[PDB]
């Protein structure tokens, strides 16, 4: 699937090589090398995160959803990829400003819908529905028909 | 009041940026390698104006982001 | 900003201040000229805690401020009200900058001439305009009739202004100004309102009155018979939705308000109603012109919104004047922006840059330049 | 101790003390204001003979131990009793040294100018706290509830205050105190069980019969008719079981003891209802803001983990007020605590050490700065 080459463009390269390698402290020798799910939480400890059980038992809920009691490496990517939310070590905002700059095309202040279709089809994937539709509910809250700096921000947190 | 400040610091500031020659006893080679060094710097002086003239523009740009950031707070 | 050096148009009427580029048909930045400052002091932290609050802001911010009038008939209280507003109004409503377009002003009717010259020079040292001009803003109300003739009646907030102008001429010699204005009219509403139960000082009743004066205001054909008749009046007596939601209920008031212009004698003024103005005004000058003037007569501000005006202004003049010509006033809709309107007219002519007021011609004479280079 | 310097947060509420560190969500050291004393005097030996006991160890100790209140609706008895719960909660309780972090306090709305400047005295010489910052609860609540329009209604356990703050501005000439709060409440309930049958005037059964009011107690729709059906209402009764084991039978009394709050008349109060408190309260104040603290009302207090408050709240002053805008009360569960979240929300921000009360400035101006550094 798509979220699991994501998760790995959303993290840089020694972050995950570090989480490899310190996952390897539960494993000590003669077993199949992926370690129960419960334990997960103590290799967060050493993370320097501090998390609840609320959080807790939903991450439990985010790996194996095909119900196998355990975890493999590429969920085990994707879980941290979903925990941490400092992306990219801190996106940037000055260059993004001059993306902002870069979603207009008619100098107004703001990005309209066929500024953003326009935009979109470039790529080379063309206009479904699902698409501009879901776009707008990530980027606004109220129907103010544009996406402003804020919105800008928000929308693509994390996001290199 | 400023009549003078404003006008005397702009001159002194153009003073002390700019360099002032004694043409009347530069010599027949003084001309040719100083016109070249003046000719340099007005080429320079003309490139990083367009570079202000151009980040001129994107500071105007920045300032509609935060006016319309304002006019939406209502 | 448009990529032209096209030049600032604003009206700084006496009640509201209409700001734009020329070029435009309508100004672009529209606010009345209240101006809110904090009641009280600051120990709270996190927001707000700012001194000036102009337009909408403060309007609505009406109740934590204490509302007062940077101008008032004409007299200025602080230049650095107006430097803060025009701040405002240049940066963040209009979005724009001074310095490279200049700007066409329009001053009320025999502005004081040493108010303009301490208004042009604050202005040249604290702003960057590059160059200048302020006219009369009943030439601006001429302009946008396009008409040369007539006699302008400008009822601004502060003042109301007589001025004849026979081809395109100014008459000084019969122009009258009257301090009777939209300030009168809520003062006498507020009054009546005080004799029928409702009592009130501050400034937010002061706007919703003339808001009421907006909405139900009439001008009584016949004034006595109008009360005599509206006295129970069930279907004449109209009623007012007062934004908390109480009903409040009002007579003849709707027509007693506007009547005291007519009648100054309702709250004491020598001065008799602004048709006598208008008539004395037109006698003043040659006899001839004047079934012109007559004729020709206009009526410009934002209170010439309210219904009533014309037909009375019309009987009036027929029975003080010969009824032999037909008299006819003629007002175009929205015509509060038409003074802003006339300035844009300004700009539209390539003459206009012969005489624009550069900086240069400032620095060597000083303000006093002004008074040859206008009049 | 966290190794960080972060500063005490701890809201002295009228019936509840909630101690702890700023960034933290929720105080960590929360115990109610009894006090209590032994009863006797000493001749045993072995074990106890300790003077002043706090907190759960007064809960446990409460029928050997004359329970007495060092603050009545505001009042102060005797400093040395705040001395001493101040030293359990920081020592025994937060296990934390005041020397190294300042605090913030909470203190009840109109609180004594000279309570403020005696209790603030005795703090820095009995204490080594670096820097100080009280603020009334009013303000807190707000915090809490995030929004800067509205009225709080703070019910503590002394007295109960109504204040309006519109856009984060607090209005002094519209704030009132009424003595009702919960001690009235214990009261009522105590004479009412007393015509039940069952009378008691210990402090333990003053404890029992407030848990009675935290579990079954309701607030009736409309009073007269429910106990017309409360007559026999054998579901409509409700019991309880009195840690004894006796099982004690309530019905109508469930909302006969709220409801005194709504009509002070059942025990000779010359005030009206809290809703009619709040009611004045909204006009005193300028028109038209009033349907915005109609929409923005909130509650706090420990009381107010009781049902019925909203439902009678909106109604009466529906009935009360125009019903054209809707109203609507917001109440986050938990609420109690909300203050002493305000409080670390104060500590949140970097601008709040601008304006912490050093210890050089007392020395320099004794207790009278704080009327200079606070408000
Ligand atoms: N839409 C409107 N309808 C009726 N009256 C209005 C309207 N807008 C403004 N006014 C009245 O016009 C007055 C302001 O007059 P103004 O137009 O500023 O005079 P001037 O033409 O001298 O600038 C205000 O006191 C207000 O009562
Ligand atoms: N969990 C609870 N449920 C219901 N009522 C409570 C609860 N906890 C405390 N109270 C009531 O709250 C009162 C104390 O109010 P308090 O929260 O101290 O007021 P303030 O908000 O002014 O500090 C006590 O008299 C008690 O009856
Ligand atoms: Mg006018
Ligand atoms: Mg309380």
């Amino acid at each position: 699937d798509d979220i699991y080459k994501a998760a790995v463009e959303q993290l840089t390269e020694e972050q995950k090589n570090e989480f490899k390698a310190a996952f390897d402290i539960f494993v000590l020798g003669a077993e199949d090398g992926c370690i129960s799910t419960k334990e997960l939480g103590k290799v967060m400890r050493m993370l320097g995160q501090n998390p609840t059980p609320e959080e807790l038992q939903e991450m439990i809920d985010e790996v194996d959803e095909d119900g196998s009691g355990t975890v493999d490496f590429d969920e085990f990517l994707v879980m941290m990829v979903r925990c941490m939310k400092d992306d990219s070590k801190g996106k940037s905002e000055e260059e993004l400003s001059d993306l902002f700059r870069m979603f207009d095309k008619n100098a107004d202040g703001y990005i309209d819908l066929d500024e953003l279709k326009i935009m979109l089809q470039a790529t080379g994937e063309t206009i479904t529905e699902d698409d501009i539709e879901e776009l707008m509910k990530d980027g606004d809250k109220n129907n103010d028909g544009r996406i402003d700096y804020d919105e800008f921000l928000e929308f693509m947190k994390g996001v290199e | 009041g400023k009549r003078q400040t404003e006008r005397e610091k702009k001159k002194k500031i153009l003073a002390e940026r700019r360099k002032v020659l004694a043409i009347d006893h530069l010599n027949e080679d003084q001309l040719r390698e100083k016109a070249k060094e003046l000719w340099q710097s007005i080429y320079n002086l003309e490139a990083e104006k367009f570079d202000l003239q151009e980040k001129f523009k994107q500071q105007k740009y920045e300032i509609n982001v935060l006016r319309n950031r304002i006019n939406d707070n209502q | 900003d448009e990529d032209e050096t096209t030049a600032l148009v604003c009206d700084n009427g006496s009640g509201l201040v209409k700001a734009g580029f020329a070029g435009d048909d309508a100004p672009r930045a529209v606010f009345p000229s209240i101006v809110g400052r904090p009641r009280h002091q600051g120990v709270m932290v996190g927001m707000g805690q700012k001194d000036s609050y102009v337009g909408d802001e403060a309007q609505s911010k009406r109740g934590i401020l204490t509302l007062k009038y940077p101008i008032e008939h004409g007299i200025i209280t602080n230049w650095d009200d107006m430097e803060k507003i025009w701040h405002h109004t240049f940066y963040n409503e209009l979005r724009v900058a001074p310095e490279e377009h200049p700007t066409l002003l329009t001053e009320a009717p025999l502005n004081p001439k040493a108010n303009r010259e301490k208004m042009t020079q604050i202005m040249f040292e604290t702003f960057n305009v590059p160059a200048m001009y302020v006219a009369i803003q009943a030439v601006l109300s001429l302009y946008a009739s396009g008409r040369t003739t007539g006699i302008v009646l400008d009822s601004g907030d502060g003042v109301t202004h007589n001025v004849p102008i026979y081809e395109g001429y100014a008459l000084p010699h019969a122009i009258m100004r009257l301090d009777l204005a939209g300030r009168d009219l809520t003062d006498y509403l507020m009054k009546i309102l005080t004799e029928r139960g409702y009592s009130f000082v501050t400034t937010a009743e002061r706007e919703i009155v003339r808001d009421i004066k907006e909405k139900l205001c009439y001008v009584a054909l016949d004034f006595e018979n109008e009360m005599a008749t509206a006295a129970s009046s069930s279907s004449l007596e109209k009623s007012y939705e007062l934004p908390d939601g109480q009903v409040i209920t009002i007579g003849n008031e709707r027509f007693r308000c506007p009547e005291t212009l007519f009648q100054p004698s309702f709250i004491g003024m020598e001065s008799a109603g602004i048709h006598e103005t208008t008539y004395n005004s037109i006698m003043k000058c040659d006899i001839d012109i004047r079934k012109d003037l007559y004729a020709n007569n206009v009526m410009s501000g934002g209170t010439t919104m309210y219904p009533g005006i014309a037909d009375r202004m019309q009987k009036e003049i027929t029975a003080l004047a010969p009824s032999t010509m037909k008299i006819k006033i003629i007002a175009p809709p929205e015509r509060k922006y038409s003074v802003w309107i006339g300035g844009s007219i300004l700009a539209s002519l390539s003459t206009f840059q012969q005489m624009w007021i550069t900086k240069q011609e400032y620095d060597e004479a000083g303000p006093s330049i002004v008074h040859r280079k206008c009049f």
